[PDB]
């Protein structure tokens, strides 16, 4: 690249065209610190924040529409409130499905066999 | 990593977490709302900004809940019409850990005094209407050595209900010492749960919770009741690999067993890899990995979507085609593989005249199929020397011709806005997430925000910027020889050729941006030979603006010290090819001006020799084509995660100032080094004349084992720390896979006469064979010296009672790879112990559709029901028909103060309607239209826990009530 000359007035003194040197020159004194930036670049791989978000499986970068129920549903069965309450999901909710169960008649039964 | 309950475990939680990503820029700053096991992002509604000292988030697709941060108070309040959580509450319930209000990245030492909050977990959860019902969540103090803060309760509301939490803290787990030299915040989980407590007005519990210490790691053993003898659950690992033990054997509530029976499945692993031709290759990306290839003699580009392993299992084949500019020859392509849309820079060539460079951009989702953006080629198309590109998630930004073109969605997708602001003298330059960092007279930063609104700000209030000045002085005081000194005019364009080529080499590599910081370099020249090197670094605030402005100063080598010694070839001396002489070259000082002159030469032994001659008068020319000979690349900027790198010396931040401290030649130049890999595991140089080795260290046993890698030189080697690490030596690639977790090595393996490829991956390393000329595609699980992988899966569970006992057996078939998992396509299951007794199931799972299909098969392996799951879902909505049960969710009814249990259904005419009330004097329904004579209910009115006819409470009246 910029340095040609040198490498170029070093190669040609080689004996019979031959690679006696095999890259020697770049490398008597001078610095290789792109190489050295790669080799720490790919040796460096750290997750330096394992606080609130450590042990996940799923994550969504936003939230898709054909998939709101599946989600406001996977959040109902960890107890969290924020959804299911402006969703009208509580028809999904075991407990209030098992209250309203009228004995002797078999319209308010939810047996799924 | 570990949880509380142990390894593989996880137990529920919830909180916002911070992603800064060691910035303070706004806009790289993300939130994500953390429930258990699932994520979700939040988005800053910048349309609304507020005075208030709060902010105000909301997510796609739920507008109807909001999110509301109060920096002052470090708190969220968060809710939709009915309930609302609050995060955080400043000391009650924030982690937050030492770092500057305008530098978050790594440093040396830090700030205790100075903080910033990342993680608010869940304070309180409350009603927005009867405000009374409650639930509090309160965790403990914040531990400084390592920032995790646990839950210790769950307080009341209005029936006392406490729910407490104990633990025990461990020892080993906690790190030892920390050897980073710039030392980053790392957070570890040191306490395992050892109790819940649990007092209602119903009921009381105390659970105990016991665990295993195989190796250096817990897992969960069991759950116990006081005053229970026997344990609720039962947990029994198997270690039949060591590094990852599964669990075996459960024991149930019912005090009855279910067993688990791992087997390990051997399948070959010459399967996966593929061949392909010549003018081919594979690009991973990290959610989709392309590949492209050249149809017709490089006029045409064909692109083809593929999978981690290369295959179509796992993504849908895509077929794109890029047609000819202008009937031009393809030198080089360069893909970018974004969310959105994929976007491919060519470099056409006219006849090495010149070089033009398109940008094809190909934007879909997945459900619809890759497709040119048809958009109208303005300035996604240029010719210019000086061509300057930058990708992101959310935009993309181009620098030709003098323009700063920047396209950006935003609100829409299937639209790009263009921006461009038109900018001047460029000397040198650099592009950001969302602008450009141009060098001019005082050095300016030009920025659009997310609203598209366009921000110039300078960045120059003291001395800046001599550049230029100081570059060309440094030129000028050393006078080089033109090649030929006969001609002055034709040696005239060989020095303005070597000028021009120092400019754009030391400029284009002279402007970075590290993190938030903007650093620019200069190089100067004394009169006494003396080579300075002068970095202004620029600190930026939250909002772009000029934290900090600070100049530090190092030494280059003098040029009156600098020597060049070379090995030389002198045919008219010796005719052996390996007799060669060394020259010593130096400055001299000559007039006002340095030359490089010779020195004298000596034989390989160092003894002095007479030049050759016919080299006695051609060294005077090699002289001159030498011209400079300086280690120019030690001047440029390296930067890293750590810091920056300049004259062997790195630029670090140090208790809010940064500090340039002396970065190791030996190391830069490759003759010895320690690379820690892992948390046992380090990349090792011995020494010069040893080759590449890879030391390691388990905690356990203090014994180094160093594999070696075959390579003496690190310019071969790669490193793609969790996976494979890969060196070509010659013409021949050796590969050195990794285990998880750095717990060691595995065996070389050695592919002869191949040529490595640069677009080789985490995922999947492709070559190329010299003997074929056909690149050749290999995924990580293909990398197996006995050509084939175990993958240790279940065969068989069965559950044992006192009474009966149950086998349900597995197979598994159709394997696929991706990354480092195993997945099957083709699962079969018997019910029974026997399948050619009763027949079985095989369910073939398609990876792309995730939907399985059942095949229902008879004993001689005939399909008696294909698609199986059809039958079963349509048999339930048949049932489904008679029950009817999703009312509870009206206005009509009479509720409670929370609302989950209807007191009162009235159906002809709404609750809205004051035609029908009914009170019953308890704990859980509030009315306030009722006064009593004297003033509202209150406690001494009403008897509580005396006999009454339904409930538990009634009210007692005298005759002045
Ligand atoms: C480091 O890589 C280079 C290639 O980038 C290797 O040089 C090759 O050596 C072989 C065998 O002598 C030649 O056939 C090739 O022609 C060389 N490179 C090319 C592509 O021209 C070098 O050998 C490697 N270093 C080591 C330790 O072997």
């Amino acid at each position: 690249a910029l340095a040609t000359g040198v490498i170029s007035v070093a190669g040609a003194f080689l004996g019979a065209a031959a690679a006696s040197n095999q890259w020697n020159p770049a490398k008597w004194d001078w610095t290789s610190p792109a190489v050295w930036n790669g080799l720490l670049s790919g040796a460096s791989i750290a997750v330096s924040f394992p606080s609130g978000f450590v042990g996940i499986t799923r994550s969504f970068m936003s939230i898709s529409s054909n998939l709101v129920k599946m989600i406001y549903a996977s959040l109902m069965v960890g107890g969290f409130l924020l959804f299911v309450y402006l969703g009208g999901g509580m028809a999904n909710n075991f407990n209030f499905q098992i209250s309203q169960w009228d004995w002797k008649s078999p319209r308010t039964w939810f047996g799924m066999i | 990593d570990m949880s509380v309950l142990g390894r593989h475990w996880t137990l529920g939680r919830d909180c916002i977490v911070l992603d800064h990503g060691n910035t303070v820029f706004e806009d790289k700053q993300d939130y994500y709302l953390v429930k258990d096991q699932m994520k979700i992002r939040l988005e800053r509604d910048w349309t609304k900004p507020s005075a208030n000292g709060k902010v105000l988030f909301n997510m796609v697709g739920n507008k109807d809940a909001t999110f509301e941060y109060t920096a002052r108070e470090e708190k969220w309040e968060v809710s939709d019409g009915k309930i609302r959580y609050v995060y955080g509450m400043n000391n009650q319930g924030v982690v937050s850990v030492p770092g500057w209000a305008d530098w978050y990245g790594p440093s040396a030492n830090y700030d205790s005094k100075k903080i910033h909050s990342v993680q608010w977990n869940l304070v309180e959860i409350s009603s927005v209407a009867h405000r009374d019902v409650k639930l509090k969540y309160t965790y403990t103090p914040l531990d400084p050595s390592t920032h995790t803060m646990h839950l210790l309760s769950i307080t009341d509301d209005s029936n006392k209900t406490t729910i407490k939490f104990s633990y025990k803290t461990i020892e080993g787990l906690g790190k030892q010492v920390s050897s980073g030299l710039v030392k980053e915040h790392k957070f570890i989980n040191n306490k395992l749960l050892e109790k819940v407590e649990i007092d209602s007005p119903s009921t009381a519990q105390v659970l105990k919770l016991t665990s295993t210490k195989i190796d250096s790691l817990y897992y969960l053993e069991s759950i116990k009741q006081d005053d229970d003898p026997d344990p609720v659950l039962g947990f029994e690992y198997n270690k039949d690999d060591k590094l990852k033990p599964r669990v075996q054997q459960i024991r149930l509530p019912s005090k009855s067993v279910v067993d688990f029976k791992y087997t390990k499945q051997a399948i070959a692993t010459q399967q996966f890899e593929q061949e392909i031709a010549k003018m081919a290759d594979l690009y991973t990306g990290n959610e989709y990995s392309l590949e492209i290839e050249k149809t017709v003699g490089e006029t045409d580009l064909y692109v083809r979507l593929k999978d981690s392993a290369g295959k179509n299992d796992f993504i849908k084949n895509q077929s794109i085609r890029i047609e000819s500019y202008r009937g031009f020859k393809i030198k080089s392509y360069s893909p970018f593989m974004m969310h959105s849309y994929i976007a491919i820079l060519v470099r056409y060539a006219e006849e090495k005249e010149k070089l033009h460079n398109k940008i094809y951009i190909l934007n879909k989702g997945e459900d619809d199929s890759w497709k040119l953006d048809t958009t109208n080629n303005n300035s996604r198309v240029s010719e210019d020397k000086k061509f300057k590109y930058d990708f992101q998630e959310d935009s993309f930004v181009y620098y030709h011709s003098k323009k700063v073109h920047f396209e950006y969605k935003k609100s829409g997708t299937k639209v790009w806005s263009y921006t461009s602001k038109d900018i001047g003298d460029v000397d040198a330059f650099t592009l950001m997430n969302r602008g450009a960092v141009y060098c001019k007279n005082d050095l300016v930063l030009i920025r659009w925000d997310a609203l598209g609104k366009l921000q110039q700000e300078t960045l120059s209030d003291a001395k800046s910027k001599p550049s230029i000045s100081d570059v060309d002085t440094f030129f000028e005081y050393i006078d080089v020889q033109g090649t030929f000194p006969e001609d002055e005019a034709e040696a005239k364009k060989e020095v303005d050729d070597y000028k021009r080529d120092l400019k754009e080499s030391l400029s284009d590599y002279g402007l970075i941006l590290y993190n938030n910081v903007v650093a620019l370099r200069t190089i100067k020249l004394s009169f006494t030979g003396r080579i300075t090197v002068k970095v202004l670094l620029y600190l930026l605030k939250h909002d772009y603006t000029v934290s900090s402005r600070s100049s530090i100063e190092l030494q280059g080598g003098d040029l009156a010290k600098f020597n060049l010694t070379l090995d030389v070839f002198d045919e008219h001396k010796t005719k052996n090819t390996n007799d060669l002489d060394k020259y010593r070259f130096e400055f001299k000082k000559q007039g006002s001006k340095f030359k490089l002159t010779y020195i004298e030469a000596t034989d390989k032994d160092n003894k002095p020799t007479k030049p050759s001659s016919q080299n006695e008068k051609l060294i005077g020319q090699y002289e001159r084509r030498m011209k400079i000979p300086l280690d120019f690349e030690k001047y440029m900027m390296q930067v890293n995660q750590e810091g920056i790198i300049v004259n062997d010396h790195q630029i670090i931040h140090d208790n809010g100032n940064f500090i340039a401290k002396q970065l190791d030649r030996d190391t830069l130049k490759l003759t010895k080094f320690k690379i820690p890999l892992g948390a046992f595991s380090n990349f090792k140089k011995d020494s010069d004349g040893d080759e590449i080795k890879l030391c390691t260290k388990t905690e356990q046993e203090r014994t180094e084992s160093c594999v070696s890698l075959q390579t003496n030189s690190a310019r071969n080697v790669s490193i793609k720390y969790p996976y494979y690490l890969v060196t070509q030596k010659k013409n021949d690639i050796k590969v050195l896979p990794l285990k998880i977790n750095s717990r060691g090595w595995e065996d070389s393996v050695d592919y002869r006469g191949e040529i490595l490829h640069g677009s080789s991956s985490h995922a999947a390393m492709v070559t190329t064979r010299m003997s074929d000329q056909k690149t050749i595609v290999r995924p990580l699980k293909a990398l197996n010296k006995i050509n084939k992988i175990y993958a240790q899966v279940i065969s068989e569970e069965k559950l044992t009672t006192p009474y009966d006992s149950y086998v349900i057996k597995y197979e598994y078939e159709d394997p696929v790879v991706s990354m480092n998992q195993v997945a099957f396509k083709t699962t079969i299951v018997v019910p029974g112990g026997g399948k050619s007794a009763t027949g079985y199931y095989r369910e073939t799972n398609d990876l792309q559709d995730n939907q399985q299909i059942v095949q229902v098969m008879t004993a001689d392996n005939q399909v008696f029901d294909p698609e199986y799951v059809k039958r079963m879902n349509e048999m339930q909505q048949e049932e489904d028909k008679q029950r009817d049960g999703a009312q509870l969710d009206a206005e009509q009814t009479i509720t409670d103060k929370s609302g989950y249990h209807p007191i009162l259904k009235t159906t002809p005419y709404s609750a809205n309607q004051e035609l029908v009330q009914f009170l019953g004097f308890e704990d859980y329904e509030d009315m306030t239209g009722w006064t009593v004579n004297k003033r509202p209910i209150q406690e001494s009115n009403i008897r509580r826990n005396e006999f009454s006819a339904t409930g538990r409470n009634f009210l007692l009246l005298k005759k002045g009530e």
